[PDB]
């Protein structure tokens, strides 16, 4: 997470967390700023608005050191920089109050160091916080899952 | 005469431009979920249709 | 001093210093150079040329923690980077050989960690060196004091 | 060697080395990239294309602390960043296997700390590898000695 998750810098603050997976960089569209890495600043970002993202190709050097995709997501605990996230009933949730603005793009990590979802936002439902994220599918489809009341960090 | 010919030219131009934009947007919609996912086992009908 | 005083760099050489006081960034006119900080680079600098200064509004994110100022000036020793300036007869002095080009804009701090004056230059009078600085006053006034044969650092 | 020899950047990768001797900075022409040192980026380079090199006047603050030159070249072993290089029969050679792409411009140093030659390429004979380099003469003539089959590194 720390090694290969580059924040997005702008006006002296970090606004997001762009992530490289499968040899391609992704950066959420809702957040604006500049990437700290000089290599990533020279990449052409093709924009997918419906999923609130833009993606580009990483250079030759950095393809080998990238996080691993996934398709299988058994329910339970999953790793995260701020702690653990519960996945159940096809939905991601976290303890209330954890996270906030500037944490968009943070990948959810699996036990084997594999990315399961990318954090886009969080909706506070009183007891917990439901995470509006993008997940993979068995047939290689990036489903944008957003619970009602989602607000983009 | 010149008016009707220029009108026809504009009509064909806007029609071609709209068709191009629509096929490009359809390609975006039907391709971007698979470009963000691994092992894009794509039925090649869509690509072969909309690459040209 | 070290935390909240930003050197000024030109062509890879440090040539000046800009200081934050009271929520505003001051820089001296005689020295020319960029500021590495993004925000201070983005600040609109209003220039008083006769005062040999430019002051700009500090952004919000760092206005809370800024150097405090004062107008009372009892004579005696006042701490600073390379020792203590002696204040007597309405004048600042420093032993011969200390200081030089590139030290302009260095704040003079009080015993209670408060800025009293900003150094613009020095003048060699043999026994000591007299500092040409920008002292303040109790009646809401700022007075530049310079000796005969001034040279701005 | 380590202190004075600067890597060159090509899309974020090392691809050569620029060497300073006697107050002049030399770089192989065939290697394309940007000098890491910010100051040296501003140094104008004039090119000897037939010798596959560019040389330029270096600034005032670093010409003295330079790899001192020499011209006496008795046969035997000489220092090298990767080990020892054998100079025999007027030819520089190394064990076959060490060295390759990205090592162009590597200085060859003397036991007393002086430079004897600068590497440009190498050709593998199977038994050893003969280095196509630039070697100087007693009359101050710099001959680019390239054994047959030389390929620049």
């Amino acid at each position: 997470e720390s090694d290969k998750t580059f924040p997005i810098m702008l006006n002296g603050q970090v606004n997001g967390y762009a992530c490289v997976v499968g040899g391609r960089l992704m950066k959420p569209l809702h957040v604006e700023g500049k990437i700290d890495n000089e290599q990533l600043a020279a990449v052409k970002l093709k924009k997918a608005s419906m999923y609130d993202l833009e993606y580009g190709d990483v250079p030759q050097n950095m393809k080998s050191d990238t996080l691993q995709y996934t398709s299988d997501k058994p329910p339970g605990f999953y790793n995260w920089h701020h702690g653990a996230v519960q996945y159940e009933n096809g939905r991601f949730t976290v303890p209330r109050g954890v996270g906030g603005k500037g944490d968009s793009g943070r990948p959810i990590l699996d036990n084997r160091g594999r990315v399961v979802a990318i954090v886009l936002g969080g909706a506070n439902e009183g007891t917990r916080t439901a995470l509006s994220v993008v997940t993979w599918n068995q047939k290689g489809v990036t489903i944008k899952d957003t619970p009602e009341g989602s607000e983009p960090w | 005469t010149v008016i009707v010919l220029c009108g026809v030219a504009l009509a064909i131009l806007v029609g071609t431009a709209s068709s191009a934009a629509c096929i490009a947007k359809a390609r975006r919609d039907c391709l971007t979920p698979y470009a963000l996912a691994p092992n894009a086992t794509v039925p090649t009908a869509l690509a072969v249709l909309c690459c040209i």
